């Protein structure tokens, strides 16, 4: 009885033989979206609106329409995969939305310009959109006060929170909740602005997902991170936010510039990361006590690539445990091998890293995941080396190892450098997959 | 007594150090055969989501049904925000506790090279992880299946794959046949006697490395196995600090400390607790 009931209820018509025997074991979460207070959630969705968006061209009784219309539309759906996605997203909303964004009620919680100068046009060595942003980055900006533990911030603002001089349209974040964060935004944003958003996930990115419009006008990106990784992520506090460590923000800057497109994106205009480099690197002078002296002594740890088999050898010896690091090019090849290991146990930390690390008979086994700059014939370029350093860096710092005197020396060796010329580079490996996506006024989702 | 004192229990088959005559005189819990199955692709897929390459994948599970232990899977990456899509292909029928959900698609049919092109087709370019636990034995059966694994593989050009491995007997051979290259994980709560395995590889991307197993392999598979079965799994791991020293539970324990939770545990121990009872709870095994 109790099943039938609650199904027929749901769907406001007796369930088909079909429809029954599908939504059956699905009742328990029907049950909470039939139960669940519509009045109460169209007032936080408008307090949410009046708040974020007032300027949102909208009057009450159309978001009132939608909302309820919403609740309502498997009363007119009878594609049973249809079904499926609205039953899924309508107990995101029940389930979710008042903790994530419900909350959100009533609000509770420099002259080394120089020096950055310097080191950027050194490596400037190489041949050459929603309106509903500004809204959510307010939002974001609230979010990231009322959620410490399931959000914490990176890049721009993050800086920007450590010195106002700072440009800054997109809020970056890093989630324990990404998936549904995003779709009860996409939710709220819908029900504000009556027409249709879409969020799709990228493959060749990890655990990533963004919401766009109706015209494909990025809104708001997003990584989703499990909690073992949110822990060991090196963050500081500041203005009741969590934002990623400097000191590791500034080891993913030079992990970056191993990327062609980075480069290219530098000489552009130079200017731009002028700013961040220098707020990142007062930072480190200031609070680890690093000093900028041409203490260049034995930088790039030295590295060698096989050609062949996509394999940069890096020389660690003089500053770890571990002899070298193996630097695969290929993940799928480097995950292949690790398992020709026997090794059950490599330490990967998603997309803060983009990578795992393994740690073998004393040998360190990674991937690199940037293009690979080359000076001359089989030889890394320097920007590269010192990517490759960064990169091995990232791992001491999540693993609260050994980490000041290379990063000292990796960035002492960036200074009074000449530019050199990119002979070439290798190409990133393939990262196959499908762009998912989750529409919600189709009742669509595919991955 | 008959107890004993290991580093780490056996892994893969190549792990094993020892072997005995095997002797044709020679399981004893409930649902044991869906712990096996639990265990091993909870392992394997833990191992794929460790290395970034369970994200946003679709499982094709070939030879699933029953599968009730899948729910369990799926329940579990489901909360670890894991983005899967499921696909659960059988000559029969799987287990009801399947059916209506979004991200999991149950085909009830038979599976030929002309089926397999269709779905890849309809995949693409979704990127594949291939379970298969196949079947029909005799060794003219398995060499058909395997033979029949080779084409899934090399149609559906999975990212990676979890094949059932069991080497047709030396004194029951035909002739010598090509199996993917990759690590032979072994099943802890395997029946007493059983030399089947679980066959992990992560393609790259051109051959599946085929490599030639022969009669005088399968007589290695067949002694090692038996040392393995007779010696090994009849022992009491004495430095396991664990509720059960059974050497199973020991072998047991060093592949759930592989896998990922969203709560926390002081201890590794800790974790193994948690998420064994979680399992027994829901095998429903006491």
């Amino acid at each position: 009885n109790i099943t039938l009931k609650i199904i027929e209820t749901y769907l406001g018509r007796v369930p088909s033989v079909n429809e029954y025997h599908m939504l059956k074991s699905q009742a328990r979460n029907i049950q909470k979206i039939t139960v669940f207070n519509k009045d109460i959630f169209v007032s936080l969705v408008k307090k949410n609106k009046k708040r974020f968006f007032s300027d949102v061209n909208t009057s009450a009784s159309e978001i009132k329409d939608r909302i309820l219309s919403y609740f309502s539309k498997q009363t007119q759906t009878y594609n049973i995969g249809k079904l499926f996605t609205i039953i899924e997203l309508q107990s995101v909303l029940v389930t979710t939305y008042t903790d994530i964004l419900g909350v959100l009620t009533i609000k509770a919680p420099t002259s080394m310009e120089e020096l950055a100068r310097d080191m950027l046009n050194s490596m400037n060595v190489a041949v050459i959109v929603s309106s509903l942003v500004k809204n959510v980055n307010k939002l974001m900006e609230e979010y990231l006060r009322r959620h410490n533990k399931s959000c914490i911030c990176y890049g721009s603002y993050s800086l920007y929170l450590i010195n106002p001089n700072i440009r800054y349209g997109d809020i970056d974040i890093l989630q324990t909740n990404s998936r549904t964060f995003l779709i009860d935004l996409a939710f709220l944003i819908k029900f504000i602005t009556g027409n249709n958003i879409i969020l799709s996930k990228i493959p060749y990115l990890r655990n990533y997902m963004v919401i766009k419009d109706e015209n494909d006008n990025h809104i708001i990106d997003s990584f989703n991170i499990r909690q073992d990784t949110m822990n060991v992520v090196p963050k500081i506090f500041i203005d009741n936010i969590y934002i990623v460590d400097p000191t590791f923000q500034l080891l993913n800057m030079i992990k970056m510039f191993s990327q062609i497109d980075r480069l290219e994106d530098l000489s552009k205009d130079p200017e731009k990361f002028n700013a961040r480099m220098a707020t990142m690197l007062e930072y480190v002078r200031y609070t680890h006590g690093i000093v900028f002296d041409g203490k260049r002594n034995n930088m790039p740890m030295k590295c060698i690539i096989d050609e062949n088999n996509r394999i940069v050898t890096v020389t660690t010896k003089d500053y770890f445990s571990f002899k070298k690091c193996l630097v695969y090019l290929d993940e799928n090849v480097l995950s292949s091998d690790i398992l020709d290991l026997n090794a059950d146990t490599s330490c990967d930390f998603e997309s803060v890293t983009n990578s795992v690390y393994l740690i073998h008979d004393n040998i360190m086994y990674t991937y690199f995941s940037n293009t690979i700059l080359l000076s001359d014939k089989g030889k890394v370029h320097e920007i590269s080396a010192r990517g490759l350093c960064a990169h091995i860096l990232l791992y001491q710092m999540l693993t609260s190892g050994e980490y000041k005197q290379c990063l000292s020396d990796l960035l002492n060796s960036m200074m009074n450098r000449d530019k050199i010329p990119i002979y070439s580079h290798t190409e990133r490996d393939k990262k196959p997959g499908r762009h998912g996506f989750i529409n919600i006024e189709k009742d669509i989702i595919v991955f | 007594m008959d107890v004993v004192s290991l580093d780490k229990p056996f892994m893969y088959f190549e792990e094993i150090d020892n072997e005995l005559d095997y002797e044709p005189e020679s399981k004893k819990l409930p649902y044991q055969g869906q712990l096996k199955l639990l265990l091993g692709e909870l392992f394997f897929l833990s191992k794929l989501q460790r290395h970034g390459i369970l994200d946003g994948a679709t499982v094709v599970y070939i030879g699933s049904a029953p599968g009730t232990h899948i729910r369990y899977l799926r329940d579990h990456f489901y909360n670890l925000g894991v983005i899967i899509k499921w696909m659960l292909i059988d000559g029969r029928h799987h287990d009801p506790i399947l059916n209506g959900l979004r991200d999991v698609t149950l085909v009830t049919r038979f599976v030929d090279e002309e089926y397999l092109r269709s779905i890849k087709k309809q995949l693409h370019p979704s990127k594949i992880i291939l379970i298969s636990d196949v079947a029909s034995p005799s060794t003219a059966d398995l060499l058909s299946n395997y033979a029949l694994q080779n084409v899934m593989i090399s149609i559906l050009n999975p990212v990676a794959s979890s094949l059932k491995w069991r080497c047709p007997f030396p004194d029951q051979w035909i002739k010598d046949f090509y199996i993917p290259h990759g690590n032979k994980m072994l099943q802890p709560f395997a029946p007493s006697y059983s030399a089947e395995m679980r066959l992990l590889s992560i393609y790259t991307g051109e051959n599946m490395r085929l490599t030639r197993v022969t009669k005088s392999d399968a007589v290695n598979y067949e002694k090692k196995m038996y040392y393995l079965n007779k010696i090994v799994r009849n022992k009491v791991v004495v430095n396991f600090d664990y509720p059960n020293q059974e050497y199973d539970y020991f072998h047991m324990y060093f592949m759930l400390r592989t896998v990922y939770c969203n709560k926390t545990f002081p201890t590794t121990k800790a974790k193994v607790l948690f998420l064994q009872q979680s399992i027994f709870r829901f095998l429903n095994i006491p």
